[PDB]
RNA sequence: AAUUGAAGAGUUUGAUCAUGGCUCAGAUUGAACGCUGGCGGCAGGCCUAACACAUGCAAGUCGAACGGUAACAGGAAGAAGCUUGCUUCUUUGCUGACGAGUGGCGGACGGGUGAGUAAUGUCUGGGAAACUGCCUGAUGGAGGGGGAUAACUACUGGAAACGGUAGCUAAUACCGCAUAACGUCGCAAGACCAAAGAGGGGGACCUUCGGGCCUCUUGCCAUCGGAUGUGCCCAGAUGGGAUUAGCUAGUAGGUGGGGUAACGGCUCACCUAGGCGACGAUCCCUAGCUGGUCUGAGAGGAUGACCAGCCACACUGGAACUGAGACACGGUCCAGACUCCUACGGGAGGCAGCAGUGGGGAAUAUUGCACAAUGGGCGCAAGCCUGAUGCAGCCAUGCCGCGUGUAUGAAGAAGGCCUUCGGGUUGUAAAGUACUUUCAGCGGGGAGGAAGGGAGUAAAGUUAAUACCUUUGCUCAUUGACGUUACCCGCAGAAGAAGCACCGGCUAACUCCGUGCCAGCAGCCGCGGUAAUACGGAGGGUGCAAGCGUUAAUCGGAAUUACUGGGCGUAAAGCGCACGCAGGCGGUUUGUUAAGUCAGAUGUGAAAUCCCCGGGCUCAACCUGGGAACUGCAUCUGAUACUGGCAAG
């Protein structure tokens, strides 16, 4: 396939565009224990469709803007 | 840088013989051996642990006068290779120029051997070298330069040599000096008095 | 050796590259040369041309504003000492 | 900071160029360097014969 | 212009090479897109002396590679049927 | 300093003055179809279009000027006198 | 075959066990210093002030682009000596060559340094919206004309640097025009864009006697790809401080114009009121990063010199030009500071390029030799240039090899140091005897590092031509900086060549004399108060060795930062206690997902370095073959226990 992302969505007060968090659950060097490393991508999308709180597979692509380098696919888990 | 001093010194540091200064008088009378190293060697320590690793690593040292910059190498070289760093610490050792030149029975003592082996008159497999610390390969042979053979230093050594012992791994022409060095030199075959374990234990640390 | 060579002009440089007999020519380098050395040709017969050594006369002291400049003290004068032949220090 | 001058005789003054090495002076508080003798215009000992590497005396000439 | 060319490595007056593919606005023994081959000019009786990769030299020869001096002449040396 | 392949600043001298005036010989053009364009009259912003189309093209040849670059002139213009009329 | 690998000791107390720091035993160094010092090989050699720099060199080449020729040598009609062809010279760019200039290409590479830089960078693994001289493959063309302008000329300005004025000739210089396509733009139809000629040989036709004509060699411009390099985006990793809590205002995103090789707030206009932050934003201090080096059993800790990749800077600060590529070391312009020339008007330059200098400092080299080999620039090539590089010099700084002799030799010498005074020890150590004689000193031989390239010749190509050019064998004469080389052979002779530290315990090794808490020793504990193995001097003895100690430095030992691998009642340490958000962890059952996890595959993990089995310098250090390794990371396909997410109980 292609490399495309899970994420999450948390910061969509604005236009055209969203903050997404993507969880990595990596091993800490030294001492052994899994962190919860957290990532947040500027993500461009198209015309404003969702709101906070869903999983949204996310691929790679040019830089749209100054930091929004990103495309989201689709949205899934359409909560409260 | 060789060891250039009074000799039998070290052997009554050692207390036997360590077979250095052999040559004519092939019995050791006028050496008082064992208990006169100096002004206060008349008497006895206690003689820590630390010391009976150190005194052993005299004696295999002071056999084949090996600095210890030169000697270290070869603790080095023993425990890179495979077996036991006790047995390959000789092993390596055995193969040294005039250990081998004392093995054949070319040289009467080191000091007389290694004088034959710096002044290059020994053409070992085919090519004449001057340096002793020369790995003297397995499966090999040894030959004497013939033009400058027999000046009264190879004889005596023929003499003498041919009543000590006649080593084993290898065979003497004993005619016109062509040494053949072939195996392995294994621990059974050794002066034995030697202890190994005090050695590599010394260098560890 | 023979470094670089000059014709001087009165202090001025000019760069020469071959000396010929009877010209006046600065030679830079020359590391232990002294005064009226005879400087002759090597793998070749060497030659001497040099009889005379002039005579000091007045000798004073001095002493610097600190102990700290005494090691260019005996620097500066040591400079001054491979110039000049009849100029001494003690 | 202070410097212990060792060995015996130091012909050292108000004003001298030194050499500095560091080490502990333990019995005296509060000194933690040696003067290297060998140095500078801090000279060598006398009748040091023995041990001369430290304490910069030259071998007696033979 | 990708050449073909000799590095010099070994201690002074005994050198060795090894002939390597490289950008010709490099240095000589640094940056170089791959090592194909080495030579001994002073390659005592053994029968090593040379072990050139041949194929390679052939398909960069393809991608537009200038064969240097000495390389060249080295493949005249050891020629294409040996 | 007085390396003799100093020439190539008075080589570049002579360089930049043919291009600057050439330069701006492409930009002029450009200020007469742009002119036009606030103007909005729609001939006189085709012809001027349709004649610096070979000015901008040759300078690509003689490479002051990158041929995408010479290609985007094409695409700005046709682009925004088509949305005009 | 490729990790066969991990020690402890002294010290609190009258004594003991612990807790617990301090210190030593080991290795290592871009080291300095003290004393000593024979040679060779491979190495390394400004760590501090990115401090300021004198001088010589560090980048030119092209005549196969062109007008020309100022020098040099020529055939050359001739000049004059006058030994009538022996020569002094005058013609002359018509030859081989060639400054000064126009033009082409390079100079953006190599070489240096680590100030800045805590993330614009770097290492790792991926991506899409590009550009890419030279080298390369393919598909075609390569028609026809023009105006100036150096150079150079006549005048003239100046001390030079450098000009200024009026004429003048060429170009593979520049400028149109023709003519375009698998090219650019455009939904489309269509519109528009390029190019240059030089060098060799010659049958025959034509020769305005140049040439055209043919062939060959090469260059040229357009389009789509290769290769290489370059710019760019994204995820993670990449220091110390919270006594650094809020931070930001083209700042976070949209739209449209312009900009950009290409993407984007890149840059403005207008709108939206957001973006980053406890997984540490912002701020201050320090620092180039990495492969790796050192140590360690390993995990980690310290570090980033030399060699190699990358990035940044080029006197300080700012900007742009040119060009394939620079916002440019040895380019331009401007501002500032600092120096140099001067005729006083005006100009010139940047060692953080190789040496070299003053200075700073404990601390570091020669203004050296050759373009012979490798590499690079230009060129058809020959060749030219090359402080890259190869080499030489100085310096034990380091690693490695070697020597200063061997054997014999007892009256157990003399002498010294002791002596329970009888002897013992130094010590077979010296002398003397007989031999060996490396390296050094000296005289002769002697590799290889050298492949090429030059002229000729034969052959195959080659074309209308047996010519040219190209390839191929072939012969001759040659190319060596280093370099009286590596190495070898002989001569004379034991002869030119051994020190430095320690000796109370730790720790291998003791007596005597002097000295009396003095003089001093000392890493730690501690010695010296008149019998000191610890102080200094001898003698003796031990360690190491052309080095040996001292200091500094890092890890070790130190399980005294404990991830592997520590503690908290009294030894240092439970907040005085409680509630509680973030956060950490989380009972049990099924289903589901595969994030974590694990298995296999793939790409890569640059080379070197490190390790193993080998090979070459006589050995070794050292150079070097393959392999292993680089334990990682990313992607892809699976397994569903365990952990997590989700749904239900």
């Amino acid at each position: 396939k292609i490399r495309t992302l899970q994420g999450r969505v948390v910061s969509d007060k604005m236009e055209k565009s969203i903050v997404v968090a993507i969880e990595r659950f990596v091993k800490h060097p030294i001492y052994g224990k899994f962190i919860k490393r957290t990532t947040k991508l500027h993500v461009h999308d198209e015309n404003n469709e969702c709101g906070i709180g869903d999983v949204v597979e996310i691929r790679e692509c040019r830089p749209l803007s100054k930091t929004k380098s990103w495309t989201l696919v689709r949205v899934v888990e359409k909560a409260v | 840088a060789r060891y250039l001093g009074p000799k039998l010194k070290l052997s009554r540091r050692e207390g036997t013989d360590l077979f250095l200064k052999s040559g004519v008088r092939a019995i050791d009378t006028k050496c008082k051996i064992e208990q006169a190293p100096g002004q206060h060697g008349a008497r006895k320590p206690r003689l820590s642990d630390y010391g009976v690793q150190l005194r052993e690593k005299q004696k295999v040292r002071r056999i084949y006068g090996v600095l210890e910059r030169q000697f270290r190498n070869y603790y080095k070289e023993a425990a890179r290779l495979k077996g036991n760093t006790g047995e390959n610490l000789l092993a390596l050792l055995e193969g040294r120029l005039d250990n081998v030149v004392y093995r054949m029975g070319f040289g009467a003592t080191r000091a007389e051997a290694r004088q034959l082996v710096s002044h290059k008159a020994i053409m070992v497999n085919g090519r004449v070298v001057n340096i002793a610390s020369y790995q003297v390969s397995p499966n090999d042979v040894v030959s004497i330069r013939e033009k400058a053979k027999k000046q009264s230093r190879v004889k005596a050594a023929l003499e003498l040599a041919e009543q000590r012992e006649k080593p084993t791994w290898l065979e003497v022409d004993a005619g016109k000096m062509e040494g053949t060095f072939k195996r392995k030199p294994e621990r059974s075959d050794l002066s034995a008095d030697i202890n190994e374990h005090l050695i590599v234990e010394l260098y560890s640390k | 050796r023979f470094g670089r060579i000059v014709q001087m002009h009165a202090n001025k440089r000019e760069e020469i590259k071959e000396v010929r007999a009877g010209d006046i020519a600065a030679a830079i380098g020359l590391k232990d040369v002294t005064t009226g050395d005879t400087l002759c040709d090597p793998d070749a017969p060497i030659i001497l041309e040099r009889m005379e050594f002039p005579e000091p006369v007045i000798s004073i002291a001095v002493e610097p504003k600190t102990k700290a400049d005494q090691e260019k003290m005996g620097l500066a004068l040591g400079r001054l000492a491979k110039e000049d032949p009849s100029f001494r220090v003690w | 900071v202070t410097s212990y001058i060792g060995g015996e005789g130091h012909n050292l003054q108000e004003h001298s160029v030194i050499l500095i090495r560091g080490g502990r002076v333990k019995d005296l508080p509060g000194v933690r360097y040696h003067t290297v003798r060998g140095a500078l215009d801090c000279s060598g000992v006398k009748d040091r014969k023995q041990a001369r590497s430290k304490y910069g005396v030259k071998r007696p000439k033979a | 212009m990708v050449t073909i060319r000799l590095a010099r490595h070994g201690a002074k007056k005994r050198p060795f090479y090894q002939v390597v593919v490289a950008d010709s606005r490099n240095a000589r023994n640094g940056r170089f897109i791959e090592r194909v081959g080495f030579f001994n000019p002073i390659a005592s009786e053994k029968e090593e002396g040379t072990r050139l990769d041949l194929d390679r030299i052939a398909h960069w020869v393809g991608q537009g590679a200038t064969i240097s001096d000495r390389v060249a002449a080295l493949i005249k040396e050891v020629n294409k049927a040996a | 300093n007085i390396k003799s392949a100093k020439k190539r600043a008075i080589q570049s001298e002579k360089a930049r003055k043919h291009n600057a005036s050439r330069r701006s010989m492409m930009r002029t053009f450009i200020k007469k179809v742009y002119a036009a364009i606030e103007a909005g009259d729609k001939a006189a912003a085709q012809k001027a279009f349709n004649e610096m189309q070979p000015i901008v093209d040759r300078q690509a040849a003689k490479g002051l000027i990158h041929k995408n670059k010479a290609a985007r002139h094409k695409a700005n213009l046709t682009a925004q006198i088509n949305k005009l009329a």
